[PDB]
């Protein structure tokens, strides 16, 4: 009977600019991928074409590129409500410069609504933020009605800055009751929309009742039904199928990350809204469709600033920033020792009054140091010396291990020693020592980290059986450099924030840094 | 399963002192914030004193703050209220209500759930 | 493109039952939502529920479920009110329009005559 | 938040009407609001926290509403079981008030 | 929500500047509409979206808003400016009318 | 036949309202000392007595106490104007907050003048300071003319943070011009003023030539003949005499410090401008002297801000500052860790170009640490818990060592442990080790200490022949807690900034700390 | 130094307000003195310290400074008012006068 | 308390040297500096020296050195003046001052007569 | 600061007079500026630096003065080996310019 | 004692290249700042190149900023400058002037004491 496409994208991480085919920066314009205006483009085809649709989106356009760190939400509105975007969910980065920073900027230009079901306000917040995101939306789609409610993470706290006076509760028993409220006034079309993951996104498929589709995110997961047509491996068939405990089918979908695709699921319906058939399959934005010059301009226009902003000075130094590879790869580099320290420095988020804090250690590896920096052009430090350092638009990730797995990572770095090869591991909050004349796999001694269950902060050695929260890069996690331990006995994953911006914060904010080789590895 | 009941109420003269205690069994008590509140005769609610899940962030009101002392002992599953200088105004029944949940946040700015039976004070 | 006469004058004492009607002309009138509202005397004016031609799908605004329903025709293009209950204060003027826009930009443009009741 | 008047203090009803009670609060609440009812002479329980949502355990027929500073808790169809005493929270200030009280 | 109105009993002589201001409940992202009522007849639009201008209306009238405050700006009084300027609003579901403002 | 009397106070160091015999702080009024409406009083006395009078300082009235950290210098210059000052020479500390700091509150609204001859200035700071400070005055006293000439230290660019534009010659080939063109301006009385020590004073009396009188100050000495009347121990007699080289007496000059003292030195001359006779002795400000209204009314209504300041936030903290005695006498104690970091912090100076730094250690005793700081009331520090840490009002002290007195310190830091003894030494920029179970003078196996010719920093061993600079408190350098190693075998001292005033900076800066145990300390 | 002055010739009418300018070269700190000085006569203080009246001034004489810029200001002007004003200084030893601005 | 008459109208053509006077009344003598002081038409004014009775102690602005001298006589309480090597640009009024405040308002306030030349 | 002229060109004179030579400065030099002189064809020689300095090694009659933007070199009689060119700098800004020249 | 003695002039052909040294002894060659002054023929002096103590910091001209080169080698006690695109302008002496030194403050803003004799290039 009734029909309507859906439109969605998730995870766009600001690439608001064309991108390349691994999405971190295109330089040859003939083979490039992504960006707004070709999305617009699109879009707006299909829109000509077809009288029912919607474009929503899943959350998580903010950290990442360097629009966010000039503008800080601006550019997100503006090219929002350029494109008509039909709703939109909150995710775990919207949190990133806190509410203060949230509210002014998006919640109050935007022009369409912003959903979180799951969200709850105590004390003095709950009158300043009460009226500017809902819980659920009626829309009306074509001739007919639909219902949409939203979700979003419970790990929020710990993976962004909130507050204290926001609290996230359980998805399905905070989602249920408004499904049921929306079923009593007569509207029999619902879709879930937000900002949680794949399995959760299965479950609410299982467990709540009168959900029709489930769309998602924050997992960054590809499904595609027949051949892929570029690197991304699929994990699944395009419209996941999944059986409800009320016997129903119930379809579930999600567009990869960045702006290399696009979601396109058409459904039919019938008069009473259940679904009946349900195929589709996402889109790949290839230098095939064209772009939208009434949006490059105004992106031209807007990319001034970015260019006069990295030449400008952030802080100073006093010393030599040894960035090389023969110092950063075969021994202590305090290059090394002022990343983690930023890397501490932004994972700082609540005292629980049982711990000071949940996470107090680093990991990096050589290879992913460039250059150098040297003080003699009076002692400044500029955005490109920087991105001469860590040019590849990474991640600094948060994960959990055991305390066996990191002891292999520390035996694989240093099981080839004299070749200037990049799996050196470069510390923070641990103090290891090495013995290079036993055989490989059993070099090291001596490995302490640091108490955070624990008021006053001590070095502690390693039990072989716990659970500990660490930082490392994306590079790792998925498994570059050799390090297969790590993806095949992690615990969880979440990614992070930029890791250029995170050692300019670093920077900007001591103002001066005089970074030292203090002695967190050694050789007996 | 949870049950909270209260012991230590009686008969007091005008500047006595009295300890209350109230017990805990049926769940984890080192996870929950707790607090005390007193139902004058035949009359409204109204709200005493508080203590964090680890006797850390005691904070009170404004009649008893000066008199009372709230604290918790985590080992025994109890808790303890310290009444000082009892006036003529304390007398009510007093009630021993458990704290909602909140998984990443404080524990401020909360609703009680479980409540207990409660005790008398009387001070005449 | 005009919306045209709505009732005359219904008196319908406390307990029956009314039935309006909107009528249009000048476009193609399955295309469109259609709203009713209410201008009671001495208050404000109040929102009723949407009517869409070509199958309905109604909404109300949570004060008139059981003592209001839509209806719609088009065969000779007419949206049907009806009033069940009705009590004492009810007096007002009952209204038609429709909702013209599109992007962001809505508003309420053929407002239709007045049903005084 | 400080005073949170419950307008309401005794309701005549039988078995099978609907009743509705309002609270309405001094300042700006918010959304942070709880309903609890007291039996004579027995340990209160709550219904209703965060102005909307029903605590595990409680009829269908309790349903709460409103934000701001007017909130109101209805019940369809009273029960026998259902003649005690009702009061209003507020956790958006630091007094923690309750309500005076209603008798059903 | 509620869409309070200031100005209920405003009078002005033809040749000066009137003004009238709407104020909301909660935060409604300008999205008001300015209706105007001759007695005895249907409103008809003046100003959607707070800010832009209803194809056929005199530039002697204006908007503003962006929040929950909005204002309507009348200059060049002319003998038609004088009827029922309501402020209404399509943010949310249930849509709130204002109570009116006769000039 | 002509006669003045000379009226000097030199190192006020901001002892602005009555003080203590010890010049921290008197809580018996009865028994108090100093002030500067005391100061008036006297003075106003000897003015309506005597007819050719000179008020003059020496330099050095801004670092101390806690007038300076709020108000920073304008006290100074209001009080110095309602005393009627004659003149004032130029110290190293004036430059503590920079020339920008010293131009606009003292330099523009003072109505009398400031001195100096060796300090010129090159660049653009050759536009800004030109006419704001002068080499030398002429002031007509009595019935006569009297030439004045001002100087100051040399080592200020390595005391101070003046900049990198002003240069400081030697006194001396600065100064002789000045006396040559004075007396070829028919000027032939002649004193010399200025705040580079005792030492420099004595060879400007013999090697300059034409200088009548040397007042001066910078080494807080002390000049009485007969019976002193307090706890100061004379170095020398009052005015003090030196033969110069051209065949003349010269006297010299100093009032210890704080406000304990005033100068007065009666001269007679002759009808060419030759000293005949010298005699005096310095003044003590006991109560028996009264105090001026005026004054204390003034003082009482600007003392208002000081205490609405001390309940502010300036930092936060996570973590707990163990300043026990139980810890910081016996083990390593993150306090000490915290307040080393503000001490370096506070001495970073210039780039020589061939250093990063001059000084890069620090040493700090446990009976120096009173109180602990707790952090659950909202994560808060306030003046008032500093000055529960350091009750004493001291200072933290530049000096220089060998590498043997040092060890000397470190060994008997240890030579009885375990009578809570407040001699054990919190570290900064050392890492050492000990084993208890040897004789005592033999417990100390490793020191290492942190490069500085050197542009990469790093920690390098000790060498028994070498000049150190470091960094400890007043207490210790005077010989406190058995320490007189230090009083008997150092090359050099230079006092500092205030305790309170160093750690304040430091946490205002960081804005939040989480101090940790690293193992600057250990025992094998 | 070098004392300069901006209104070599300057001239109002009774019943107005005027005012006179003096800049100097280097940085004097509020010492400079107006005065005044009738034709064929010896000159009389006005204002010393460039903000007191000298005693016997009438309150339509004002004064400012503090730095390198000073300024004097003439109201309710009346028929002894028009004369030559100087402006030197005694800061430094060798005292600069000015030119002079006649009124 | 009055400045009195300096002197009266000297031509002293180029080549001599002149010698005025300054007298006063009303006040001790011996007690205040005394500045002389020259405007010269066509230009500003100019300072020349001090000179205090008791004693003299004098004191000139470095122009003129050994152009001229000051003395005090003060038993007819007199001030005098030397200008030598006498030159033609040198027409000009000759005054005289007093120096008068007390802790850091000074100022001329008993200004003498002219003296032309 | 960058202009730095000269303004004398050339003097005549003889051994006893009093000679004076004049610089006048653009914007600002302060008080930082020296004094050359460079004999015919040979290399040049420093006398006053700061203004009013002597270099270690000059002649007494030789003395500089002025500040801000004027400054003067006076020798008192001339001496016979005391005829050659002078020149004054400028160390304010940063083309560190010279002066034109004065022959003497 | 201090004696600077420049080498390395001659005649080029507009576009050549050649390099000048200077020698020097007498004092500590590794605490002054130096700079390179070119006297053009029969008029005034110009400023042209400069150098740290430790061929740290190098500033230059307008003029000669794209074709000249300073540099210094402590450990054999010389200067050295490099001259590439030669045009008709760069005909002048050359002279190795030494610089005032300052105890603590940077080496920018000198006045040069100690000279030298000179060298003559010609380009024509
Ligand atoms: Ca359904
Ligand atoms: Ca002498
Ligand atoms: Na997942
Ligand atoms: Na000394
Ligand atoms: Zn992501
Ligand atoms: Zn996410
Ligand atoms: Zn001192
Ligand atoms: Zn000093």
């Amino acid at each position: 009977a009734w029909e309507l496409t859906i439109l969605h994208t998730n995870d766009v991480h600001s690439r608001l600019e064309q991108t390349s085919e691994d999405s971190s920066k295109c330089v040859n314009a003939s083979r490039c991928m992504g960006g707004v205006a070709r999305l617009f483009t699109k879009v707006q085809q299909i829109r000509r074409a077809e009288p029912n649709v919607l474009l929503l989106d899943a959350g998580d356009q903010y950290q990442g590129t360097i629009w966010f760190t000039v503008y800080k939400g601006a550019e997100v509105a503006h090219f929002m409500n350029a494109l008509r975007y039909d709703a939109m969910a909150l995710g775990n980065h919207e949190f990133d410069n806190g509410v203060e920073g949230l509210i002014e900027p998006l919640l109050k230009e935007a022009k369409f609504p912003i959903l979180s079901a799951n969200i709850k306000a105590k004390g003095p917040l709950a009158s300043q933020i009460s009226g500017l995101y809902l819980p659920y939306k009626v829309l009306p789609v074509g001739d007919e009605v639909v219902g949409i409610v939203g979700y979003t993470s419970k790990e929020t706290p710990f993976l962004s800055n909130p507050g204290t006076n926001l609290v996230f509760e359980d998805e399905i028993t905070a989602l249920q009751p408004e499904v049921d409220k929306l079923k009593t006034l007569n509207v029999n079309k619902i879709i879930a929309l937000g900002h949680s993951g794949f399995e959760m996104d299965k479950l609410i498929a299982q467990k709540v009742r009168g959900v029709d589709v489930v769309v998602g995110g924050h997992s960054n997961t590809f499904l595609y039904t027949g051949n892929p047509p570029s690197k991304e491996v699929p994990a699944g068939k395009y419209p996941f199928i999944v059986t409800s405990d009320d016997g129903r089918k119930v379809p579930v979908v999600q567009a990869y990350a960045f702006g290399k695709y696009l979601g396109y699921l058409k459904i039919e319906f019938d008069e009473r809204g259940n679904v009946i058939s349900s195929h589709g399959n996402p889109i790949l934005l290839n230098s095939s469709i064209p772009e939208d010059p009434s949006i490059k301009a105004d992106i031209n226009k807007w990319r001034i600033k970015l260019d006069n902003y990295s030449t400008q000075e952030l802080g100073k130094t006093i010393v030599y920033l040894d960035g090389s590879s023969q110092s950063c790869r075969f021994r202590e580099c305090n290059m090394g020792n002022l990343i983690c320290d930023a890397m501490i420095n932004n994972n700082l988020r609540h005292t629980d009054e049982m711990f000071w804090n949940h996470v107090s250690m680093c990991i990096l590896n050589g290879g992913g140091i460039r250059s150098p920096i040297d003080e003699r052009n009076n002692g400044t430090i500029t955005w490109e010396n920087l991105a001469a350092v860590l040019p590849f638009g990474g991640t600094f990730d948060l994960v959990q291990l055991k305390g066996s797995t990191l002891k292999k990572a520390f035996e694989h770095s240093v099981h080839r020693y004299g070749q200037s090869t990049g799996e050196f591991l470069q510390v923070g909050g641990i103090h290891v020592v090495y013995d290079l004349s036993r055989k490989p796999g059993d070099r090291v001694v001596k490995l302490d980290v640091l108490c955070t269950k624990c008021r006053v902060p001590s070095y502690d050695p390693l039990k072989m059986d716990e659970v500990y929260k660490v930082i490392l890069p994306n590079f790792l996690a998925n498994g570059g450099d050799g390090f297969q331990m790590i993806k095949d006995e992690l615990l969880r994953h979440d990614s992070g924030d930029q890791d250029i911006n995170v050692v300019s914060t670093y920077i900007s904010k001591m103002k001066v840094i005089y970074p030292a080789v203090e002695g967190r590895i050694k050789f007996s | 399963q949870v049950q909270l009941v209260e012991s230590g109420g009686g008969l007091v003269k005008p500047g006595g002192s009295l300890r209350l205690s109230c017990a805990a069994s049926g769940f984890t008590f080192s996870k929950y914030a707790m607090s005390w509140i007193r139902q004058a005769p035949g009359k409204g609610l109204e709200w005493v004193a508080e203590i964090s899940s680890g006797g850390g962030y005691i904070n009170y009101a404004d009649s008893v703050k000066g008199r009372f002392t709230i604290s918790r002992d985590n080992a025994k599953n109890s808790l303890y209220l310290q009444m000082n200088s009892l006036r003529a105004e304390d007398t009510a029944v007093y009630y021993c209500a458990r704290a909602i949940y909140y998984y990443g946040s404080s524990y401020n700015y909360y609703a009680m759930d479980y409540w207990g039976q409660g005790t008398t004070v009387t001070v005449s | 493109q005009v919306q045209l006469v709505q009732s005359g004058a219904e008196v319908k004492k406390p307990g029956a039952s009314v039935k309006l009607s909107c009528k249009a002309s000048g476009y193609t009138f399955t295309s469109y939502w259609i709203h009713w509202v209410r201008q009671a005397p001495g208050q404000g004016l109040e929102w009723i529920g949407m009517i869409h031609p070509n199958s309905g799908s109604t909404y109300y605004n949570e004060k008139f479920k059981g003592r209001a329903t839509l209806t719609v025709d088009k065969s000779t293009s007419t949206a049907y009110m009806e009033l069940s209950s009705l009590r004492s204060e009810d007096t007002a003027v009952y209204y038609c329009a429709r909702y013209y826009g599109s992007d962001y930009e809505w508003y309420f443009d053929v407002w239709g005559q007045g049903t005084t009741v | 938040d400080i005073q949170m008047t419950q307008s309401p203090s005794s309701l005549s009803a039988s078995v099978g009407d609907r009743v509705t009670i309002t609270c309405r609060a001094s300042q700006d609440v918010g959304t942070a609001e709880a309903w609890y009812q007291q039996k004579p002479g027995k340990a209160p329980k709550l219904l209703i926290y965060w102005a909307s949502t029903r605590h595990t355990g409680v009829p269908s027929r309790f349903s709460g509403s409103g934000s701001g500073t007017d909130f109101t808790l209805t019940i369809s169809s009273l029960q026998p079981e259902d003649f005690a005493t009702y009061y209003c929270q507020q956790y958006s200030s630091y007094p923690l008030t309750f309500g005076q009280g209603t008798k059903l | 929500i509620q869409m309070t109105q200031s100005p209920s009993s405003m009078s002005a002589s033809v040749g000066d500047r009137v003004t009238i201001t709407c104020k909301a409940s909660q935060n409604v992202r300008t999205a008001v509409v300015w209706y105007q009522q001759k007695p005895g007849k249907a409103p008809k639009a003046l100003i959607y979206l707070a800010s832009n201008r209803h194809t056929g209306v005199p530039d002697r009238f204006s908007g503003s808003g962006s929040g929950t405050d909005f204002t309507l700006t009348i200059s060049s009084l002319q003998p038609e400016d004088f009827a029922t300027y309501f402020c209404l609003q399509h943010w949310n579901y249930p849509y709130t009318f204002g109570q009116g403002t006769k000039l």
